[PDB]
């Protein structure tokens, strides 16, 4: 909109004269100025109003003769930054251009050192300024070594500078030699100077190539900004010198680009600028080959030269140039040649040179360029030749006329909209949309040119997923972009290398078939039925996906008129749907890397076929589909882990659709022959040693319908519960137990509720056994080599306890018992306070969903009013449970309730003493905020200490909860929470705590567990009485341990405790204890440490230990 | 002769690459002109790994610098060592990505991505056998954030049998006040997980705190951080440029240090800590270096190596220390009964010993471990990514270019799954 | 332990009437321990105690010790520094 940092900019420059000596301040200012200027790199035209004063505050500093060189360099840095931001072309029009600003600038530049790399910003800009002073309409002789000779020497010395200053020397000499008084004086000299440098220098050294590049740039700028009649005599010598250098063979891109830019300019000098020496015949010969270069920068530069040359030459040569450029599209070329040819054609059409005679040819090539994608390996190439085709089409709006384009508009408009929707690159889509808009605005003879732009504008061809299900249908709505649009998707995308292109195309065809059912059922389905026999792997998947999607669309369409699905598809096409499985089973295509893809495609095909109620029931095709599903659910470990969940969730869905469609004898019943075998085989498959077998069979058995569970529900439930039970053999079987609970939850949700029918649905006769299995898996805390995998088994154990509790609430809420509900609530509360973030978020979400459920309200909700007040509805979506900061402060408040105290504290102890740092830091702060409110009340503190001691006693000799609890106790004691219990001697609480700690530190070997014990033993010295003396003894037992690190840590902790609490040792003996704990190496041999230990014991009154 | 192609993108990426190249050139003994003038034969037995032997006995670098903005390009071209980089290995535009990830990866950075592939392919054609590409950029911005991801996604399709290593520089609010940084970091990490085998994280907050406290510098500028980054880079690539018993190539190192596919972010470090200007003050020993390599202060990330498990450990020593003296020290710190024993220095650690010492220092050490504490670097960005996503702030800019909420939620789910896996592996049985 | 100890001087900018103390604390000590020490000495709540360390090498500067799980060695607390306590 506008520049808003100017208020801060004028102050920055004001400090330029003060931060010129310091380095840190200068760097801060420079970095600051750069970050203030780079914000408007997209809006360079917004700084022009400020280009007046902003410059006066810079050049005015260097103009002052009473300033140091550091300030001059700092000002030139800002000047160069401003030039980079805005642009030298538009910024040098502001630089002084008087005859009295030339000798100043010259001496300024001559006071510089090319070796100083730090001041490179001063030499690059100064030269540019000189160019400005070269624009005065005065003679250099009037100013008076002469000025012209000095300028020529400076240019010659800078034109071979490896720094950026070389560029500044290009625009300089381009304006000094092209003058009236200096194009008859220095031009010939600089011409014999460039020829020598080009003939002597080589492209094998770094300095030889630098000089060559500089000379080429200087020559190209001179021939560009120079008189045509003046630089015409010297047009053959330079061309010969350039040809004798062999630049095309050199391995340099910039050199070739500059050579082409010079050749095109030299060619433009031979011809007169209108609305042909033999030398020109060579220039063209050096441009066409430029289109077949390896780099795109060379082709982009050669296209402009060719376009500029075809316009200064006759109409015979103009047509010959186009005819020669058209040869690049032969059958023996690569994509780079096609890209160069398209660029040349666009550059020629932009100026209006292509005649209608070349319409049959050009149009016969662009159609091949918009859909160019020739696989050149794992990925395909052609995105360059496609972007160029867009620009080529954009040029036809200015070249040909409506009368000359009407015969080909029917094919151009369709191709444009086809390439502006299903394209893979957003840039190509945007270019095609821009070309279509330009053609509609100029020609205006495109079918529905306005209606297509309003829906597919610049801000509409962005999301690729939206262009396949919104714009495609809108374009197919008309009868002019339907059959070709469908044929393109059928013969291009659905046979693409990427899989996202074979999924998006199928989804788009699904909707396209709704507007053209006849064409998709009589012309497209036969082509997708034969494409399945293609040996290509990407072709078979796409054809299967298309056959499934079109079939589903036809079924949905027929469902409207309650008409059968066979009305659109004939029986010949129907026989293909049956033989597709036999063809895949015979060739054995279910192997290798493509086997998983073929299985996934066939699964979706079978699912879409069963969801349409096809006439396949009672045929061998159903048996084949069932066998394939069983084999896929039988061999799961062979599939990669990157695509196992998809195959697991698709096979079960296909089986359910098949078992809920074909496998039925009458309404409310099913074929007993299949029911007596499928369930039996599955129950014989749920005891498979391989964990992946059960992981796939549990969900398959659970996804069965309700009519197929009548009478055999108890057996399925028993078989699923047998897997959820842990045993010595199934220790690390977490994925299997997860699927076991998922299948149970699915069965419960499907069967619903029905009293007086334990074998048909869930009722009060088996709800207790089901809840017992769900409540038992929550206590799983396995720690395998991978880590805490048990968490997974808990995830499915939470959702299974949610959807179930709601099911009864929507039918028979009286079945939910009070004890079971309270246990579930306490377990969810414990699971919503775990150090983990992803699992705690889901736990909190489930808790909120279960608490807010009031339709009808769920019975047996402990402290329902307090829970609702502590977790309002507004704090559900706004609070981020994944973040400990936005979770612990709200979860710690639950400790106030009696029920939510033991389990909540047990769950929070893991977070208050785990390994992560941020979680512990947040949990400690959240716990201190709550303890501050129950610090004065002795009853609350006593209850909290009792609950903590009970939790400690429960999880004894446990390395999952003992270490976290011991770590949290250290912080609890250091913060000063149990300050009321210190005013009484022989406190039972501190006695039982010390007793339990001695139990937990009994023979402790690991150093991680010993550190927490030592900390607790040193943070327990605060309690007076028998707990003070006895505890001290423990410290002594740790001062002569089996490791020196333990002794050192114990000594450090004792020294820290002696400084913390001063009332523990008298002042008369404190000095000796402090002096003995300082000049004593506790990491030495025990023979010398035992003496120090005995000395410390004799001073602290601790009885002498005994081995 | 295994060659490595080094690529630099973005302002910070180019500034780090220039300093790293200058450091490894001054350490190898290469004057800024191009010729060789060292005093050790060991500085040439592996120079071909990062330098092409052109005509005249010259050593041409292999640094491909790309930048949409014509700023750092001119600075590196006229630098102390700007004359070394090939002149057609510089690829730039005019307007950058304007701190938008959907600009330097879809509408703007994909306009020079084709010229980048041509340059990186023209540079690799001269090599006899390429090992793996390399990239140095910052997660903050659009040309560093989107261009790096675009190039990593485009090169993996044409060279799947090549290693992909990066040096992501996670930004920090203390160094930059830009608000569109969380999204650029999240979208960059989303692509740096499914198409990257190794990623060296160099958080900016860590270097800022180090310069604020350790170095006690007044106003830590970008140069202070770039110096430490280049020092760490030179200390990490010590085995790939000098001889030694531990001849661990790039693929072998990635296979031995990255057991999991998704988990591959390290916590690089380096000791002793120094600054610009003077350096010679105190000579450190092997015990002091070992005690300091494993300190969270010598790490270049805001993570506590002690708080978290230890997936893989590795260390590289540089100076007149012997692998026999190092083994004696690495076999007494993994023992409790041993004196001065440490609990955060794990077992089965990889260890190296170099001859050529760094610049301005006689003895140094580098640490390249992978601890679960790195999860803290992923959570700090998660929070800042959620609070701004609920209100849909600055989302119109992303939705207008072509992006959608689908990619945002996908990246969020990927980050959440990565954090969950890290937390799960943090609690694993030692034996 | 003598070489590991550091002599720190506790200042009182908010209460200039108090005298400057001097205590020898171990290098491997967490700021959580020093907070409790100050709370028990000056009788000030633990949460209402903002710590900071100013090196004599950096006069005119003050670093805040917000993290409690870190030791004094990580904050570059050398020997001869000053600790300014506030509340
Ligand atoms: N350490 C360090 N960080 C830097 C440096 N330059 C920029 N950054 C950080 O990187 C982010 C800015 O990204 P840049 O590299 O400047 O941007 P870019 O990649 O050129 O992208 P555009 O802004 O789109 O042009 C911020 O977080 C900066 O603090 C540098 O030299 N060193
Ligand atoms: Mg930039």
């Amino acid at each position: 909109e506008a520049f808003g940092e100017s208020a801060e900019t004028r102050a920055l420059l004001g400090r330029l004269r003060e931060v010129h000596g310091g380095g840190a301040e200068r760097e801060v200012a420079l970095e600051r100025f750069r970050v203030i200027m780079d914000k408007y790199q997209e809006q360079p035209h917004l700084l022009d109003p400020h280009l007046e004063w902003m410059m006066n505050l810079l050049l005015d500093i260097v103009q002052d003769q009473t300033s140091p060189a550091s300030l001059v360099h700092l000002a030139f840095k800002f000047l160069y930054i401003i030039t980079k931001v805005r642009g030298y072309k538009t910024f040098l029009r502001l630089f002084p251009h008087e005859v009295a600003d030339v000798e100043p600038v010259l001496d300024l530049v001559t006071i510089q050192n090319p070796k100083d790399h730090e001041a490179w910003e001063t030499r690059y800009m100064l030269l540019l300024w000189l160019s400005v002073t070269c624009l005065i309409p005065f003679d250099f002789s009037r100013l008076d070594m002469s000025i012209m000779d000095r300028i020529l020497q400076i240019a010659e010395s800078y034109l071979i500078v490896s720094d950026k200053a070389r560029d500044a020397a290009a625009v300089l000499v381009s304006r000094f030699i092209t003058r009236p008084d200096v194009k008859q004086s220095k031009m010939a000299e600089f011409l014999d100077w460039s020829l020598c440098n080009l003939a002597r220098s080589s492209f094998q050294t770094m300095q030889g190539v630098i000089t060559m590049d500089g000379t080429l740039q200087a020559l190209a700028q001179i021939f560009k900004h120079g008189k045509r009649e003046d630089c015409l005599p010297y047009a053959a010598t330079v061309l010969r010198c350039l040809d004798g250098c062999r630049l095309p063979e050199s391995n340099q891109t910039l050199l070739r680009k500059l050579g082409v830019k010079l050749v095109q300019r030299l060619g433009l000098t031979f011809l007169k600028p209108k609305v042909v020496p033999e030398g020109v015949e060579r220039v063209i010969e050096q441009l066409l080959v430029g289109l077949k270069d390896k780099d795109t920068v060379v082709r982009w530069s050669a296209a402009k030269g060719i376009g500029r040359m075809a316009g200064r030459l006759p109409r015979a040569l103009a047509d010959d140039v186009v005819g020669s450029v058209l040869d690049c599209f032969s059958f023996q070329e690569t994509d780079k040649a096609w890209h160069g040819g398209c660029l040349a054609l666009a550059e020629l059409g932009r100026r209006g040179l292509l005649l209608p005679s070349r319409l049959v040819d050009v149009v016969a090539v662009i159609l091949k360029a918009l859909t160019y994608d020739e696989k050149r390996g794992a990925c395909s190439v052609g995105t360059n030749v496609r972007d160029a085709a867009c620009y080529v089409c954009w040029a036809f709006a200015r070249a040909y006329e409506p009368q000359e384009l009407k015969p080909f508009v029917t094919a151009i408009s369709s191709a444009l909209v086809i390439a502006a929707v299903f394209d893979r690159d957003i840039n190509c889509r945007r270019a095609a949309s821009a070309a279509f808009q330009e053609n509609v605005g100029r020609q205006g003879t495109f079918p529905h040119g306005i209606d297509i732009l309003t829906t597919a504008d610049y801000f509409a061809v962005g999301n690729r997923s939206n262009c396949f299900l919104v714009i495609s249908v809108f374009i197919a709505g008309f009868p002019e972009y339907t059959q070709p649009m469908i044929d393109h998707l059928v013969t291009m995308k659905i046979s693409h290398w990427d899989g996202v292109i074979r999924e998006l195309a199928a989804r788009a065809l699904h909707n396209l078939a709704q507007q053209a059912p006849e064409f998709s059922a009589t012309q497209v389905f036969p082509r997708l039925l034969s494409m399945t026999l293609s040996p290509d792997l990407h072709m078979r998947h796409g054809s299967i996906l298309a056959c499934a999607e079109v079939a589903y669309a036809l079924y949905k369409l027929a469902a409207q008129e309650n008409r059968p699905v066979t009305d659109h598809l004939d029986e010949q096409a129907v026989q293909g749907l049956k033989q597709i499985h036999q063809q895949l089973y015979d060739r054995q295509l279910y192997r290798g890397l493509g086997g998983q893809l073929m299985r996934q495609a066939v699964c979706v095909l079978i699912e879409k076929l069963s969801l349409s109620k096809m006439p396949f029931r009672g045929d061998t095709v159903i048996d084949g589909w069932q066998w394939l599903i069983n084999d896929t659910l039988r061999h799961l470990h062979l599939i990669s882990s990157h695509s196992r969940q998809q195959m697991k969730d698709a096979a079960v869905s296909a089986l359910a659709a098949l078992c809920s469609e074909y496998y039925m004898k009458e309404p409310g019943e099913a074929d007993p022959a299949i029911q007596e075998e499928l369930i039996t085989q599955y129950l014989a498959e749920l005891r498979n040693p391989e964990e992946m077998t059960r992981c796939g069979f549990s969900l398959a058995l659970g996804a069965l319908p309700g009519f197929l569970l009548k009478g055999r529900l108890q057996q399925v439930l028993t078989g699923l519960r047998a897997v959820t039970h842990t045993s010595p053999e199934d220790v690390s079987f977490a994925e299997s137990r997860r699927d076991g609970l998922k299948a149970i939850a699915r069965i419960c949700q499907t069967v619903g509720v029905k009293a007086g029918a334990p074998d048909e649905a869930v009722c009060g006769e088996n709800v207790s056994q089901i809840y017992c299995a769900l409540l038992g898996c929550m206590d799983d805390y396995t720690t395998d080599s991978r880590g805490d995998v048990g968490t997974w088994v808990r995830k499915a154990a939470m959702t299974s306890l949610m959807d179930l509790t709601l099911l009864l609430a929507r039918s028979q809420p009286e079945l939910i018992e009070a004890h079971t509900c309270e246990r579930i609530m306490c377990c969810v509360a414990q699971q919503a306070s775990e150090k983990i973030d992803r699992f705690r978020a889901h736990a909190a979400s489930v808790f909120l969903t279960l608490l807010h459920f009031d339709s009808p309200p769920i019975p047996h909700v402990p402290h329902r009013g307090e829970l609702e007040k502590l977790f309002p509805r507004s704090d559900v979506a706004s609070v981020n449970w994944s973040a400990p900061s936005q979770a612990f402060p709200r979860i710690t408040q639950l400790l106030g309730l009696p029920t939510y105290r033991y389990h909540v504290l047990l769950g929070l102890v893991v977070s208050l003493g785990g390994l992560t740092e941020s979680t512990i830091r947040h949990s400690t702060q959240s716990l201190f905020e709550y303890m501050k409110g129950i610090q004065s009340d002795p009853q609350a503190l006593g209850s909290f200490s009792g609950t903590l001691l009970q939790i400690f006693e429960d999880n004894l000799l446990n390395e999952r909860v003992s270490v976290p609890l011991l770590k949290t106790l250290d912080h609890v004691l250091t913060h000063g929470c149990f300050d009321i219990f210190t005013t009484e001697e022989d406190h039972p609480f501190a006695v039982k705590l010390l007793a339990l700690c001695k139990k937990e530190i009994k023979n402790s070997k690991d150093i991680q567990k010993l550190l927490s014990g030592i900390a607790v033993f040193c943070e327990m010295v605060q309690f007076p009485g028998d707990v003070r003396r006895q505890a001290l003894l423990q410290l002594c037992l740790l001062l002569c341990h089996r490791f020196p690190l333990i002794r050192k840590t114990t000594a450090s902790q004792v020294y820290e405790t002696l400084l913390t609490y001063s009332d523990v040792v008298g002042a008369d003996v404190l000095d000796e204890v402090v002096t003995v704990l300082s000049d004593t190496a506790w990491d030495a041999e025990l023979a010398v440490v035992r003496e120090q230990r005995n000395r410390l014991c004799d001073l602290l009154g601790v009885p002498r230990p005994q081995l | 002769m295994r060659e490595i192609v080094h690529i630099q993108a973005g302002q910070c990426g180019n500034q780090i690459g220039a300093k790293f190249w200058e450091v490894i050139s001054d350490e190898h003994g290469i004057d800024p002109t191009g010729t060789y003038h060292g005093d050790s034969d060991l500085q040439l037995d592996r120079i071909s790994v990062y330098y092409n032997e052109a005509t005249g006995g010259k050593y041409v670098p292999r640094a491909i610098l790309v930048d949409l903005e014509p700023g750092t390009m001119d600075s590196v071209r006229s630098g102390p060592f700007g004359q070394i980089f090939r002149p057609d290995n510089f690829v730039f535009g005019q307007s950058g990505a304007g701190n938008n990830w959907a600009k330097g990866h879809y509408t703007e950075g994909a306009e020079l991505v084709d010229s980048v592939l041509d340059v990186v392919r023209k540079e690799a054609e001269s090599c006899d056998c390429l090992q793996g590409f390399q990239l140095t950029h910052s997660l903050g911005g659009g040309t560093g954030s989107g261009m790096g991801t675009l190039l990593i996604s485009k090169i993996r399709e044409e060279y799947p049998d090549r290693i992909m290593n990066t040096f992501s520089v996670v930004p920090s609010p203390k160094v930059s006040d830009t608000v569109v940084e969380p999204y650029n970091a999240t979208l960059s990490v989303h692509q740096l997980v499914e198409n990257t085998d190794e990623t060296y994280c160099i958080d900016n907050e860590a270097l800022y705190d180090i310069c604020f406290r350790t170095l006690k510098l007044t106003t830590p500028t970008y140069g202070d951080l770039n110096h430490l980054v280049s020092a760490t880079m030179s200390g990490v690539t010590t085995c790939l440029r000098f001889p030694g018993q531990l001849n661990a190539d790039l693929r072998k190192l990635a296979v031995n240090m990255v057991p999991f596919p998704r988990l591959h972010f390290f916590m690089p470090g380096f000791a002793p800590l120094t600054s610009r200007g003077s350096q010679q003050y105190r000579a450190l020993t092997v015990p002091e270096l070992t005690q300091q390599v494993f300190d969270a202060k010598n790490m270049m990330a805001a993570c506590d190596p002690r708080h978290g498990r230890y997936l893989t450990v590795a260390a590289v020593f540089r100076g007149r220390m012997s692998m026999k003296e190092v083994d004696e020290q690495m076999l007494n710190v993994q023992n409790k009964n041993s004196s001065y024993f440490v609990e955060w220095i794990p077992n089965n650690v990889k260890t190296a010993v170099c001859d050529i010492p760094p610049r301005g220092l006689k003895m140094a050490v580098t640490f390249i471990g992978n601890s679960t504490a790195i999860q803290e670097l992923f959570k700090r960005i998660s929070e800042q990514f959620t609070a701004m996503f609920r209100r849909k702030a600055f989302l119109h800019w992303y939705t207008g270019e072509g992006m959608d909420e689908m990619e945002f939620t996908e990246a969020e789910s990927n980050m959440n799954d990565l954090v969950s896996e890290y937390q799960q592996y943090q609690d694993a049985t030692a034996e | 332990l003598k070489n590991q100890l550091l002599t720190l001087k506790i200042k009182y900018p908010h209460q200039l009437d108090q005298k400057v103390l001097e205590k020898q604390l171990p290098g491997s000590m967490t700021i959580q321990k020093v907070k409790g020490l100050l709370s028990r000495l000056l009788k000030v709540p633990v949460s209402d105690l903002l710590l900071s360390y100013e090196s004599p090498k950096k006069p005119g500067r003050e670093i805040e010790l917000e993290n409690d799980l870190k030791s004094l060695q990580f904050y570059s607390v050398e020997n001869g520094d000053c600790l300014l306590v506030r509340w």
